[PDB]
RNA sequence: UAGUGACGCGCAUGAAUGGAUGAACGAGAUUCCCACUGUCCCUACCUACUAUCCAGCGAAACCACAGCCAAGGGAACGGGCU
RNA sequence: GGAGAAGGGUUCCAUGUGAACAGCAGUUGAACAUGGGUCAGUCGGUCCUGAGAGAUGGGCGAGCGCCGUUCCGAAGGGACGGGCGAUGGCCUCCGUUGCCCUCGGCCGAUCGAAAGGGAGUCGGGUUCAGAUCCCCGAAUCCGGAGUGGCGGAGAUGGGCGCCGCGAGGCGUCCAGUGCGGUAACGCGACCGAUCCCGGAGAAGCCGGCGGGAGCCCCGGGGAGAGUUCUCUUUUCUUUGUGAAGGGCAGGGCGCCCUGGAAUGGGUUCGCCCCGAGAGAGGGGCCCGUGCCUUGGAAAGCGUCGCGGUUCCGGCGGCGUCCGGUGAGCUCUCGCUGGCCCUUGAAAAUCCGGGGGAGAGGGUGUAAAUCUCGCGCCGGGCCGUACCCAUAUCCGCAGCAGGUCUCCAAGGUGAACAGCCUCUGGCAUGUUGGAACAAUGUAGGUAAGGGAAGUCGGCAAGCCGGAUCCGUAACUUCGGGAUAAGGAUUGGCUCUAAGGGCUGGGUCGGUCGCGGCCGGCGCCUAGCAGCCGACUUAGAACUGGUGCGGACCAGGGGAAUCCGACUGUUUAAUUAAAACAAAGCAUCGCGAAGGCCCGCGGCGGGUGUUGACGCGAUGUGAUUUCUGCCCAGUGCUCUGAAUGUCAAAG
RNA sequence: AUGCCUGGGCAGGGCGAAGCCAGAGGAAACUCUGGUGGAGGUCCGUAGCGGUCCUGACGUGCAAAUCGGUCGUCCGACCUG
């Protein structure tokens, strides 16, 4: 709360788009923009590149990800799922 | 101050249409029409981003007029991919087939076991 | 007889044929206030280009015939008739 | 103002006439009549492909033809190595052609950009009109090169047995498709096929910073010059070197070697980086459009003086010099980031690499040189004048309309705003003279009142820049906001603050003011010298209260209705509440499918698609809510328990 | 008029979103202050694009739709060959 109140990254909107529209983005952009570690190098250097598209500056790695997070929980419970699958049917 | 014209009949300033200012003897700034610049070969690995060394930096026909030492350098994949990525190459061919000969050594075993 | 705020008795309001509300915005439609001023009381004066006259150059629209009024009668409002 | 693209097509240049045209005139013209003028391997077409167009095969169609561009195709006529046969040329040696064996993906013929990709030329001079095209002088690209024109690289090593004092000579065995550095990589070369891999070509928009150049600015030297009634070491103009090579500055590296760091460090305007190796040292690579040099002072330019009646592209003396600055403008190069439910071209063409199918001569030679340095020959065809716009184009015309780009000085000023000026350009835009009547068109000023005018503050006016204070209701907390409301602004003379470069290793010894050696002071509270860009604040004095003095340049507040907003719309009467818009809610479709095109086809679009998709609707930001009704008209579900129900049987 | 391909272009200022630095308070959660930063289908405004008002000029016009002032927008659903 140093510079604005309750809006931070989505006060570039301004007045516009209604205040919902804003809340709801902000979480988007906000993860959308920050920078996680990656899990090849050990750095805190993976971006976002295009939609489901992250590298990383250091590695050179592309994972392909989610649309504004690096993992969706969908595809962790379907990785577990997997694994599950996997070790129940080769054994 | 002297204001100056395009010398072709290229009027519109496009990629093909860079020129700079020269001083000539006449006491005189013309435009002079400048080659595109040039980039170095990649590295065929593919993951460095910066380009290799030992390359003259020119026009992709250019480097037919260019001798070859210019073009490469001396090494095994030179003037195609680095030397990092040859080493790492070099380590791997001879780390994967190490491991192929021990574990033919250890099926082998399990043959004569059985 | 305008505007705003309340009432509902609503000729013929009304809920995605969407109802209510609503910050910012609008060469969108209205009311009032401050300042301002020739909009006005009540008009005047000044400047430039025209209009004016001259040298030269020079059309178009229109044209039954033409062109002073009152009354009368008449196709019930005439330049013509008395 | 100087040059282009499309378009025009002789309008370009010289001479002559003034019949007609240029709404007056004309001795003038883009008019008329004679002639003249456009010079290319390097500048573009030509080559490539893009969106797309369009043959063959195939299908359809009564038919001219149409569908479609890989789909219902025996779709490559090419190449290396080997064999045979034939001719030609000193049938030695080679070329050519024919046959046989062998090898072989492409992906559709072809067209498609004078602004996309695409190797390679510049300087001076020269015409009445053309010159990166002509001449002069310097280069460069591609192709050919057989008999290789030359040199150079593969290159002239060792051992053994002899001869000779030795240098060296002879015979024999072999090696010899290069060399250097730990490394990045380097050295003028430095065999190699079918085949495979990769790179370049080949990439969006925006912000910040840094380097280089051009221009501008300042302090000077010269040369030519305006003023000089007073002053002014005066103000104005000029004061340089091409491409292609070599060398060196200057930038960048996500390149390498030593080494291992917390007391975390390095570092930018911001960032960012580091045990997956940071700081500190030593190297390497790329761009070097910048500086020196060949080119090249011979030429160019500014001056001063001449040869020659004239023609005459001449002859000569001089100079073309030394420095500093800037969030300054433009171009370019390079780092670093931000945005995308937007990810930002293909092909021609060139190159590098992985392999070793094969070749070579055998100990002085050869096969090879993605040719190392020179040397020889050629580069065909088309366009090239001029205008490119208040007169060479389109609007019936020399029409206030329309029409795609590049170059971009000084002052004021935030500024590419407005105003004045320099280089360059012009005559005021199809005519001039004489007066200043009324009505006009375009500007203004008006005592007192201040909207009483009018449907309506229509029009005009008021405020306006910058600095210092201050700023409400409401609100989606982002805004409102320059809210509203106040004070200052000139000129002159000062004060204070905001920075870089260099300098001490001084003493003694030694060597030739400089270098080396040892302990000293280690300025570690820093000072001395020399330079340079603009700013901010404060103070005094002063003018008839004038000072954003011209120009530039928001009038505000309280409310109602509508549309969330940004955006779009009836070219030529309606810019709005209309349309669109994100959000919200329904409908269909799992591919022989949904929606749709099509006379036609195993046709086509969505679809280079697959329910987070495609297609069809309604409403229209945020918040809240979305009441009841299937009687009617629609839509939809199943159903031999079925009334009616055509053809055929 | 719309879709696609290939090119070109858009002064000078205001407001100040993330991210980052320093100081202060706290037992923590964290919170204030001063800076850096330059995001926005942001604002004033030129070029460009368009055409609200004067229902001005003109209305056998410069013009079979132009002209003057005043205007909307001017980094993006932008303008253009
Ligand atoms: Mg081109
Ligand atoms: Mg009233
Ligand atoms: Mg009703
Ligand atoms: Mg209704
Ligand atoms: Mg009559
Ligand atoms: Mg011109
Ligand atoms: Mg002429
Ligand atoms: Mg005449
Ligand atoms: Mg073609
Ligand atoms: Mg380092
Ligand atoms: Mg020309
Ligand atoms: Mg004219
Ligand atoms: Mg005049
Ligand atoms: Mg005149
Ligand atoms: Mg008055
Ligand atoms: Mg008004
Ligand atoms: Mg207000
Ligand atoms: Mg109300
Ligand atoms: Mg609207
Ligand atoms: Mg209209
Ligand atoms: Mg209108
Ligand atoms: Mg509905
Ligand atoms: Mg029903
Ligand atoms: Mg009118
Ligand atoms: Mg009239
Ligand atoms: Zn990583
Ligand atoms: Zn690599």
């Amino acid at each position: 709360a140093k510079r604005t109140k309750k809006v931070g990254i989505v006060g570039k909107y301004g007045t516009r788009y209604g205040a919902s529209l804003r809340k709801m983005v902000k979480k988007i952009e906000i993860s959308q923009h920050a920078k996680y570690t990656c899990s090849f190098c050990g750095k805190t250097k993976m971006k976002r590149r295009a939609v489901g598209i992250w590298h990383c500056g250091s590695c050179m790695k592309t994972v392909a990800g989610g649309a504004w997070t690096y993992n969706t929980t969908s595809a962790v419970t379907v990785k577990s799922a997997i694994r599950r699958l996997k070790e129940l049917k080769d054994q | 101050v002297q204001r100056l014209t395009y010398r072709r009949r290229l009027s519109y300033n496009t990629a093909s249409n860079k020129t700079r200012l020269s001083r000539t003897p006449g006491n005189r700034i013309v435009y002079l029409y400048t080659k595109k610049v040039g980039k170095a070969p990649k590295s065929a690995c593919g993951v460095c981003p910066g380009r290799l060394r030992g390359v003259r930096a020119v026009r992709p026909k250019v480097l037919m007029r260019l001798s070859k030492t210019k073009k490469h350098v001396s090494r095994a994949y030179g003037g195609s991919m680095c030397a990092k990525c040859v080493r790492d190459r070099i380590k791997r061919a001879f780390l994967i087939e190490e491991q192929k000969i021990v574990v033919k050594v250890l099926k082998a075993q399990a043959q004569s076991q059985k």
